[PDB]
């Protein structure tokens, strides 16, 4: 039916130029202009600018002027946007959406690409156990993590007790430490003493091939 | 260009509530402004435009009102399942949203169990010491985590990450490691852990006496 559909992650270098699209099928590509929108991690939306295919006019967000290059490829009704001299600062998912006229049904936007921008080469994850040391123990519940530290790029799925611990695991968002990417999750299990079951936390980067298990 | 305040970020809302949202812009842009709703995992879904007009589908408890410059969204009964943020989106000339209303709920606070966790072995015979406090389940999302070595408060080799807010539980957690060289570590002893929360006056602190116990 009518889809926008985006390039896949882009990983660059900084300094360099990425070019990114928005391959409209479904419906006349010159009929609705393309804009293109910035999404801001934490929060936070930003509007790039837009081109018309029919009329041919683009016009840019004085704030993307010198950033963005708006084009389209009419022939094959996919409209790119280029972005040059890539800073850090332009990791984000950017988005292409036709426009909205009048009282329409429902409004189309691209499922987004990501563009994580840095000079950084992929690396397996470190893992290291987190277990309480010789705090007393005599109580309470136990709470297990493993620190999954220093990757590139982000996809890292910390699987719990090979699933088996669902119970509550906290799973706390990955945050950039010198140039590679540091994560962690926590479990807690019922109440004091965990040895029984080696609990184990078991990490996968996808981009890599990499399956540590941690037990103890 | 109109640059377009919006406000607040952050609402705590019960369910069963209502929230106002704000757009007021630099010029008068004539009700040509929209409303978003953006959940994490999909792209924004069009609630309202032109102000007032409603979209197929989009309920009545969604509601939208304003007129210069001036604009105001109105959610009656909060949802479960209404919990996003919301943008709104001038384009009287050219586009320009809102820095965005991100939607929690609001629950009885509750206070964090901390825990503190000394290098792994593992990273010691690597060259390098994190130490790991985790900050479990509490309500509201502030918490300000302060990490001392003998008494020592430390800030650089801090690195802290929250969880997003819990669908089955409604509170949030923390994550606090202080990575530093064996060196520095070894040359040390006491680490400590202190979460100043609104749930209690006094700081809730922990600390680990190294290896010996
Ligand atoms: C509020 C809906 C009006 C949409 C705008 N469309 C009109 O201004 C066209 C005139 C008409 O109503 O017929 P547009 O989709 O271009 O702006 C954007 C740009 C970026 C993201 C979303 C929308």
């Amino acid at each position: 039916e009518v889809q926008l559909q985006e390039s896949g992650t882009e990983l660059v270098k900084p300094g360099a130029s990425v070019k990114i699209s928005c391959k409209a099928s479904g419906y006349i590509s010159t009929d609705h202009a393309i804009h293109w929108v910035k999404q801001r991690p934490e929060q936070g939306l930003e509007w790039i600018g837009y081109i018309s295919p029919g009329n041919g006019d683009i016009k840019y967000n004085e704030k993307f002027k010198v950033k963005a290059t708006l084009t389209a490829d009419q022939s094959s009704s996919t409209a790119y946007m280029q972005l040059n001299s890539l800073t850090s600062e332009d990791s984000a998912v950017y988005f292409c959406k036709r426009s909205y006229y009048g009282s329409s049904y429902v409004d189309y936007w691209g499922q987004g690409t990501t563009l994580t921008v840095s000079s950084a080469k992929t690396t397996p994850p470190s893992v290291y156990p987190l277990a309480p040391g010789c705090g007393d123990t005599t109580g309470s519940s136990v709470t297990l993590g493993c620190l999954v530290k220093g990757y590139f790029p982000e996809s890292v799925t910390v699987t719990w007790n090979s699933g088996g611990l669902s119970s509550s695991v906290h799973t706390f968002p990955a945050l950039l430490q010198s140039g590679l990417y540091t994560m962690s999750s926590s479990v807690t299990v019922p109440g004091g003493g965990w040895p029984s079951a080696t609990v184990t936390c078991s990490v996968a980067h996808p981009a890599s091939s990499t399956t540590v298990d941690k037990k103890l | 260009d109109i640059e377009l305040t919006q406000s607040p970020s952050s609402l705590s809302a019960s369910l069963g509530g209502k929230v106002t949202i704000t757009c007021k812009a630099s010029q008068d842009i004539k009700k040509y402004i929209g409303w978003y709703q953006h959940k994490p995992g999909k792209g924004p879904r069009l609630l309202i435009h032109y102000t007032s007009t409603l979209l197929p589908g989009i309920p009545s408890r969604f509601r939208g009102s304003g007129s210069g410059r001036d604009y105001s969204f109105s959610i009656s009964n909060l949802e479960g399942g209404d919990i996003a943020t919301y943008y709104c989106l001038q384009y009287y000339n050219l586009r320009t949203f809102g820095g965005g209303t991100k939607l929690e709920i609001k629950r009885a606070d509750a206070a964090p169990t901390v825990s503190i966790f000394p290098p792994s072995s593992e990273q010691l015979t690597s060259g390098g010491a994190s130490v790991v406090c985790f900050l479990n389940n509490f309500y509201p999302k502030d918490i300000n985590v302060k990490w001392k070595i003998d008494g020592s408060e430390r800030a650089q080799g801090v690195l802290n990450s929250w969880t997003d807010q819990d669908s089955k539980d409604s509170t949030y957690s923390m994550s606090s490691t202080l990575t530093l060289t064996k060196d520095e570590y070894e040359r040390h002893n006491s680490y400590t852990c202190e979460a100043t929360h609104k749930t209690s006056t006094s700081p809730i602190v922990k600390s680990f006496n190294r290896n010996e116990c």
